[PDB]
Protein backbone atom coordinates (compact mmCIF):
# COMPACT_ATOMS: atom_id res chain seq x y z
CA UNK A 1 0.00 0.00 0.00
CA UNK A 2 3.01 2.00 0.35
CA UNK A 3 3.46 5.08 -2.62
CA UNK A 4 6.66 4.29 -3.63
CA UNK A 5 5.67 0.41 -4.22
CA UNK A 6 3.39 1.78 -6.74
CA UNK A 7 5.35 4.02 -8.12
CA UNK A 8 8.06 1.10 -8.70
CA UNK A 9 4.87 -1.24 -9.97
CA UNK A 10 4.07 1.41 -12.53
CA UNK A 11 7.64 2.04 -13.79
CA UNK A 12 8.60 -1.62 -13.90
CA UNK A 13 5.03 -2.28 -16.14
CA UNK A 14 6.16 0.69 -18.27
CA UNK A 15 9.89 -0.87 -19.25
CA UNK A 16 8.24 -4.25 -19.50
CA UNK A 17 5.69 -2.96 -22.03
CA UNK A 18 8.60 -1.66 -24.17
CA UNK A 19 10.58 -4.04 -24.20
CA UNK A 20 7.35 -6.49 -25.41
CA UNK A 21 6.41 -4.46 -27.74
CA UNK A 22 9.55 -4.37 -29.48
CA UNK A 23 9.82 -8.03 -29.47
CA UNK A 24 6.21 -8.18 -31.04
CA UNK A 25 8.02 -6.05 -33.78
CA UNK A 26 11.14 -8.50 -33.87
CA UNK A 27 8.75 -11.51 -34.47
CA UNK A 28 7.02 -9.57 -37.07
CA UNK A 29 10.01 -9.07 -39.06
CA UNK A 30 10.60 -12.58 -38.30
CA UNK A 31 7.45 -13.78 -39.77
CA UNK A 32 8.04 -13.34 -43.37
CA UNK A 33 11.61 -14.71 -43.17
CA UNK A 34 10.69 -18.36 -42.90
CA UNK A 35 7.38 -17.52 -45.06
CA UNK A 36 9.44 -16.98 -47.95
CA UNK A 37 11.93 -20.20 -47.34
CA UNK A 38 8.57 -22.03 -47.29
CA UNK A 39 7.79 -20.50 -50.93
CA UNK A 40 10.99 -21.67 -51.70
CA UNK A 41 11.13 -25.39 -51.41
CA UNK A 42 7.26 -24.99 -52.23
CA UNK A 43 7.50 -25.53 -55.91
CA UNK A 44 10.48 -28.08 -55.08
CA UNK A 45 7.81 -30.21 -53.13
CA UNK A 46 5.57 -28.82 -55.86
CA UNK A 47 7.70 -30.56 -59.07
CA UNK A 48 8.88 -33.18 -56.23
CA UNK A 49 5.24 -33.90 -56.11
CA UNK A 50 5.33 -34.14 -59.80
CA UNK A 51 8.36 -36.10 -59.95
CA UNK A 52 6.74 -38.83 -57.69
CA UNK A 53 3.58 -38.48 -59.64
CA UNK A 54 6.32 -39.91 -62.86
CA UNK A 55 7.84 -42.06 -59.88
CA UNK A 56 4.95 -43.73 -59.78
CA UNK A 57 3.99 -44.01 -63.39
CA UNK A 58 7.27 -45.76 -63.91
CA UNK A 59 7.65 -49.53 -63.51
CA UNK A 60 3.79 -50.65 -64.52
CA UNK A 61 4.54 -54.00 -63.19
CA UNK A 62 6.97 -53.51 -60.33
CA UNK A 63 5.17 -52.56 -56.69
CA UNK A 64 6.46 -51.08 -54.40
CA UNK A 65 4.95 -51.65 -50.20
CA UNK A 66 4.74 -47.81 -49.36
CA UNK A 67 1.30 -48.22 -50.92
CA UNK A 68 -0.06 -50.75 -48.87
CA UNK A 69 -1.59 -50.72 -44.97
CA UNK A 70 -0.95 -53.81 -43.26
CA UNK A 71 -2.63 -54.50 -39.89
CA UNK A 72 -3.62 -51.23 -38.74
CA UNK A 73 -1.01 -51.61 -35.94
CA UNK A 74 2.36 -49.45 -34.32
CA UNK A 75 1.68 -46.33 -34.37
CA UNK A 76 4.20 -44.16 -35.01
CA UNK A 77 3.78 -40.06 -34.05
CA UNK A 78 6.05 -37.43 -34.89
CA UNK A 79 5.72 -34.45 -33.14
CA UNK A 80 7.50 -31.34 -33.97
CA UNK A 81 7.20 -27.90 -31.56
CA UNK A 82 8.70 -25.02 -30.45
CA UNK A 83 12.02 -25.35 -28.31
CA UNK A 84 10.78 -22.14 -25.69
CA UNK A 85 7.80 -21.22 -24.42
CA UNK A 86 5.54 -18.30 -25.04
CA UNK A 87 4.33 -19.61 -28.38
CA UNK A 88 0.55 -19.00 -26.85
CA UNK A 89 -1.66 -21.64 -26.78
CA UNK A 90 0.08 -24.01 -29.79
CA UNK A 91 2.72 -25.90 -27.96
CA UNK A 92 -0.75 -26.95 -25.34
CA UNK A 93 -3.21 -27.32 -28.37
CA UNK A 94 -0.75 -29.47 -30.27
CA UNK A 95 -0.39 -31.59 -27.31
CA UNK A 96 -4.14 -31.86 -26.33
CA UNK A 97 -5.05 -33.06 -29.41
CA UNK A 98 -2.21 -35.22 -29.55
CA UNK A 99 -3.39 -37.14 -26.44
CA UNK A 100 -6.89 -36.93 -27.48
CA UNK A 101 -5.98 -38.66 -30.86
CA UNK A 102 -3.45 -41.10 -28.42
CA UNK A 103 -6.49 -41.99 -27.24
CA UNK A 104 -7.75 -43.16 -30.31
CA UNK A 105 -5.60 -46.26 -31.18
CA UNK A 106 -5.50 -46.36 -27.21
CA UNK A 107 -9.60 -47.00 -27.66
CA UNK A 108 -8.70 -50.12 -30.33
CA UNK A 109 -5.52 -50.84 -27.86
CA UNK A 110 -3.07 -49.76 -31.04
CA UNK A 111 0.03 -49.65 -29.68
CA UNK A 112 1.65 -46.31 -29.85
CA UNK A 113 5.16 -45.11 -29.65
CA UNK A 114 6.57 -41.34 -30.32
CA UNK A 115 9.28 -39.00 -31.78
CA UNK A 116 9.84 -35.90 -30.71
CA UNK A 117 11.64 -32.56 -32.48
CA UNK A 118 10.85 -30.01 -30.02
CA UNK A 119 12.52 -28.91 -26.15
CA UNK A 120 8.99 -28.75 -24.80
CA UNK A 121 7.74 -32.57 -26.63
CA UNK A 122 10.79 -33.54 -24.80
CA UNK A 123 9.66 -32.31 -21.63
CA UNK A 124 6.22 -33.12 -22.23
CA UNK A 125 7.17 -36.82 -23.11
CA UNK A 126 9.32 -37.44 -20.01
CA UNK A 127 6.95 -36.00 -17.54
CA UNK A 128 3.90 -38.34 -18.70
CA UNK A 129 6.81 -41.28 -19.44
CA UNK A 130 6.91 -44.05 -21.86
CA UNK A 131 10.46 -44.97 -24.12
CA UNK A 132 11.42 -42.52 -26.71
CA UNK A 133 13.49 -44.23 -29.73
CA UNK A 134 14.25 -40.94 -31.08
CA UNK A 135 14.82 -37.45 -29.23
CA UNK A 136 16.46 -34.19 -31.04
CA UNK A 137 16.48 -30.27 -29.95
CA UNK A 138 18.34 -27.18 -30.62
CA UNK A 139 17.04 -27.95 -34.53
CA UNK A 140 17.51 -23.93 -35.15
CA UNK A 141 15.23 -21.38 -37.44
CA UNK A 142 16.53 -22.84 -40.59
CA UNK A 143 17.73 -26.31 -39.67
CA UNK A 144 19.90 -28.13 -42.57
CA UNK A 145 18.16 -31.78 -43.52
CA UNK A 146 21.34 -33.50 -41.92
CA UNK A 147 20.15 -31.85 -38.60
CA UNK A 148 16.77 -34.15 -38.82
CA UNK A 149 17.56 -36.95 -41.51
CA UNK A 150 18.54 -39.09 -38.30
CA UNK A 151 15.07 -39.76 -36.76
CA UNK A 152 13.42 -40.14 -40.54
CA UNK A 153 16.55 -42.48 -41.08
CA UNK A 154 16.61 -44.50 -38.23
CA UNK A 155 12.08 -44.50 -38.28
CA UNK A 156 12.11 -45.74 -41.66
CA UNK A 157 14.74 -48.55 -41.00
CA UNK A 158 12.65 -49.60 -38.06
CA UNK A 159 9.95 -49.87 -40.78
CA UNK A 160 11.89 -51.80 -42.96
CA UNK A 161 11.58 -55.22 -40.76
CA UNK A 162 7.60 -54.25 -41.34
CA UNK A 163 7.24 -54.22 -36.91
CA UNK A 164 5.70 -51.04 -37.87
CA UNK A 165 2.59 -50.70 -39.64
CA UNK A 166 2.41 -46.57 -40.94
CA UNK A 167 3.62 -43.34 -39.16
CA UNK A 168 0.89 -40.49 -38.10
CA UNK A 169 2.88 -37.18 -38.24
CA UNK A 170 1.73 -34.51 -36.55
CA UNK A 171 2.21 -30.56 -37.43
CA UNK A 172 0.89 -27.46 -37.05
CA UNK A 173 -0.87 -25.72 -40.24
CA UNK A 174 -0.23 -21.51 -41.02
CA UNK A 175 -3.64 -20.39 -42.49
CA UNK A 176 -2.90 -16.46 -41.88
CA UNK A 177 -0.73 -14.52 -40.15
CA UNK A 178 -3.65 -14.29 -37.28
CA UNK A 179 -4.66 -18.39 -37.58
CA UNK A 180 -3.16 -21.53 -37.10
CA UNK A 181 -4.43 -25.26 -36.52
CA UNK A 182 -2.61 -28.44 -34.84
CA UNK A 183 -3.26 -30.69 -37.65
CA UNK A 184 -2.36 -34.60 -37.59
CA UNK A 185 -1.96 -36.78 -41.07
CA UNK A 186 -0.57 -39.56 -42.59
CA UNK A 187 2.32 -39.88 -45.15
CA UNK A 188 3.65 -43.05 -45.79
CA UNK A 189 0.71 -44.11 -48.25
CA UNK A 190 0.82 -42.53 -51.08
CA UNK A 191 -1.94 -41.67 -53.63
CA UNK A 192 -1.91 -39.36 -57.30
CA UNK A 193 -4.60 -37.20 -57.57
CA UNK A 194 -5.29 -34.26 -60.14
CA UNK A 195 -1.43 -35.21 -61.77
CA UNK A 196 -2.97 -35.49 -64.75
CA UNK A 197 -0.10 -33.42 -66.03
CA UNK A 198 1.88 -35.27 -68.72
CA UNK A 199 -0.72 -37.96 -69.32
CA UNK A 200 -3.24 -36.68 -71.76
CA UNK A 201 -0.24 -35.60 -74.05
CA UNK A 202 2.51 -38.16 -73.00
CA UNK A 203 4.83 -39.26 -75.29
CA UNK A 204 4.11 -42.40 -77.29
CA UNK A 205 7.68 -44.05 -76.98
CA UNK A 206 8.46 -45.71 -73.54
CA UNK A 207 10.54 -43.43 -71.84
CA UNK A 208 14.02 -45.92 -71.12
CA UNK A 209 15.91 -45.30 -68.29
CA UNK A 210 19.61 -46.24 -68.85
CA UNK A 211 19.66 -46.13 -65.31
CA UNK A 212 17.84 -48.77 -63.30
CA UNK A 213 14.43 -47.29 -62.97
CA UNK A 214 13.68 -50.08 -61.14
CA UNK A 215 15.49 -48.22 -58.43
CA UNK A 216 15.58 -45.21 -59.52
CA UNK A 217 12.57 -44.01 -57.82
CA UNK A 218 13.59 -46.09 -54.93
CA UNK A 219 16.03 -43.07 -53.53
CA UNK A 220 14.01 -40.46 -54.91
CA UNK A 221 10.97 -41.95 -52.71
CA UNK A 222 13.23 -41.59 -49.34
CA UNK A 223 14.53 -38.53 -51.09
CA UNK A 224 10.72 -37.39 -51.20
CA UNK A 225 9.92 -38.52 -47.71
CA UNK A 226 12.82 -36.30 -46.81
CA UNK A 227 12.06 -33.57 -48.17
CA UNK A 228 8.17 -33.84 -47.23
CA UNK A 229 9.32 -33.88 -43.40
CA UNK A 230 11.61 -30.97 -44.01
CA UNK A 231 8.74 -28.74 -45.27
CA UNK A 232 6.47 -30.00 -42.62
CA UNK A 233 9.13 -28.89 -39.76
CA UNK A 234 10.12 -25.60 -41.59
CA UNK A 235 6.35 -24.53 -42.00
CA UNK A 236 5.80 -25.36 -38.30
CA UNK A 237 8.88 -23.21 -37.59
CA UNK A 238 7.41 -20.52 -39.45
CA UNK A 239 3.97 -20.84 -37.63
CA UNK A 240 5.45 -20.69 -34.18
CA UNK A 241 6.87 -17.16 -35.20
CA UNK A 242 3.13 -16.14 -36.15
CA UNK A 243 2.14 -16.81 -32.58
CA UNK A 244 4.73 -15.00 -30.61
CA UNK A 245 3.35 -11.64 -32.44
CA UNK A 246 -0.30 -12.09 -30.77
CA UNK A 247 0.71 -13.13 -27.95
CA UNK A 248 3.24 -10.38 -27.13
CA UNK A 249 0.53 -8.01 -28.24
CA UNK A 250 -1.82 -9.21 -25.61
CA UNK A 251 0.59 -8.80 -23.51
CA UNK A 252 1.23 -5.43 -24.30
CA UNK A 253 -2.60 -4.35 -23.78
CA UNK A 254 -2.93 -6.15 -20.63
CA UNK A 255 0.22 -4.04 -19.44
CA UNK A 256 -1.37 -1.05 -20.53
CA UNK A 257 -4.81 -2.08 -18.56
CA UNK A 258 -2.50 -2.73 -15.67
CA UNK A 259 -1.17 0.48 -15.49
CA UNK A 260 -4.20 2.15 -16.15
CA UNK A 261 -5.94 0.93 -12.48
CA UNK A 262 -2.49 1.32 -10.47
CA UNK A 263 -2.94 4.85 -11.37
CA UNK A 264 -5.87 5.19 -10.72
CA UNK A 265 -5.53 3.87 -7.14
CA UNK A 266 -1.98 5.89 -6.87
CA UNK A 267 -3.76 8.86 -7.28
CA UNK A 268 -6.50 8.11 -4.68
CA UNK A 269 -3.58 6.96 -2.66
CA UNK A 270 -1.86 10.11 -2.81
CA UNK A 271 -4.59 12.77 -1.65
CA UNK A 272 -5.20 10.85 1.12
CA UNK A 273 -1.76 11.21 1.66
CA UNK A 274 -1.72 15.09 1.31
CA UNK A 275 -4.75 14.98 2.99
CA UNK A 276 -3.75 13.35 6.18
CA UNK A 277 -0.73 15.38 6.56
CA UNK A 278 -2.26 18.80 6.12
CA UNK A 279 -4.59 17.64 8.75
CA UNK A 280 -2.24 16.28 11.39
CA UNK A 281 0.34 19.80 10.57
CA UNK A 282 -3.52 22.12 11.54
CA UNK A 283 -3.79 19.99 14.23
CA UNK A 284 -0.59 20.52 15.46
CA UNK A 285 -0.30 24.09 15.14
CA UNK A 286 -3.61 24.37 17.06
CA UNK A 287 -1.87 22.35 19.83
CA UNK A 288 0.97 25.15 19.97
CA UNK B 1 19.10 -37.81 -60.07
CA UNK B 2 18.66 -35.42 -62.82
CA UNK B 3 15.83 -35.17 -65.59
CA UNK B 4 17.10 -33.51 -68.52
CA UNK B 5 15.24 -32.76 -71.84
CA UNK B 6 15.41 -29.55 -74.69
CA UNK B 7 12.52 -28.46 -72.46
CA UNK B 8 14.46 -28.18 -68.96
CA UNK B 9 17.10 -29.71 -67.43
CA UNK B 10 16.87 -30.19 -63.50
CA UNK B 11 18.31 -31.79 -60.63
CA UNK B 12 17.78 -33.17 -57.11
CA UNK B 13 20.67 -30.82 -55.05
CA UNK B 14 20.71 -32.82 -51.97
CA UNK B 15 24.21 -31.98 -51.69
CA UNK B 16 25.45 -29.44 -53.53
CA UNK B 17 27.05 -26.05 -53.83
CA UNK B 18 27.92 -23.44 -57.21
CA UNK B 19 31.34 -23.09 -55.29
CA UNK B 20 34.04 -23.59 -58.22
CA UNK B 21 35.91 -26.56 -57.47
CA UNK B 22 35.21 -29.82 -55.15
CA UNK B 23 36.72 -29.36 -51.17
CA UNK B 24 35.32 -25.53 -51.24
CA UNK B 25 32.86 -26.02 -48.32
CA UNK B 26 35.03 -23.41 -45.96
CA UNK B 27 32.81 -20.53 -46.76
CA UNK B 28 29.64 -22.91 -46.59
CA UNK B 29 30.82 -23.67 -42.98
CA UNK B 30 31.58 -19.83 -42.29
CA UNK B 31 27.94 -19.63 -42.66
CA UNK B 32 27.31 -22.13 -41.38
CA UNK B 33 28.82 -21.10 -38.03
CA UNK B 34 27.39 -17.53 -38.69
CA UNK B 35 23.70 -19.59 -38.70
CA UNK B 36 24.68 -20.45 -35.21
CA UNK B 37 25.59 -17.81 -33.69
CA UNK B 38 22.85 -15.78 -34.62
CA UNK B 39 20.35 -18.59 -33.31
CA UNK B 40 22.91 -18.29 -30.18
CA UNK B 41 21.77 -14.53 -29.66
CA UNK B 42 18.19 -15.04 -30.91
CA UNK B 43 17.82 -17.61 -28.10
CA UNK B 44 19.95 -15.12 -25.53
CA UNK B 45 17.19 -12.46 -26.42
CA UNK B 46 14.18 -14.72 -26.36
CA UNK B 47 15.31 -15.84 -22.78
CA UNK B 48 16.43 -12.77 -21.40
CA UNK B 49 13.24 -10.87 -22.48
CA UNK B 50 10.23 -13.51 -22.08
CA UNK B 51 12.08 -14.31 -18.83
CA UNK B 52 13.97 -11.98 -16.76
CA UNK B 53 11.61 -9.20 -17.19
CA UNK B 54 8.10 -10.93 -16.88
CA UNK B 55 8.89 -12.56 -13.88
CA UNK B 56 10.42 -9.45 -12.26
CA UNK B 57 7.37 -7.46 -12.91
CA UNK B 58 4.81 -10.22 -12.18
CA UNK B 59 6.99 -11.33 -8.87
CA UNK B 60 6.16 -7.38 -8.14
CA UNK B 61 2.69 -7.70 -9.07
CA UNK B 62 2.89 -10.32 -6.96
CA UNK B 63 3.11 -8.69 -4.21
CA UNK B 64 -0.25 -7.10 -3.13
CA UNK B 65 -1.00 -3.58 -4.81
CA UNK B 66 -2.77 -1.89 -1.61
Amino acid sequence: ANLKEIRAKVASIKSTQKITRAMQMVAASKMRRAQERMAQGRPYADNMRRVIAHLVQANPEYKHRYMVDRPVKRVGYIIVSSDRGLAGGLNINLFKKVVQHVKAQQEQSIEVQFALIGQKAVSFFKNYGGKVLGATTQIGDAPSLEQLTGSVQVMLDAFDKGELDRIYLVSNGFVNAMTQKPKVEQLVPLAPAEEGDDLNRTYGWDYIYEPEAEELLNGLLVRYIESMVYQGVIENVACEQSARMVAMKAATDNAGQLIKDLQLIYNKLRQAAITQEISEIVGGAAAV
Amino acid sequence: VLEVQPHVVTVLADTAIRADNLDEAAILEARKNAEQLLANQKSDLDSAAALAALAETAAQLETIRK
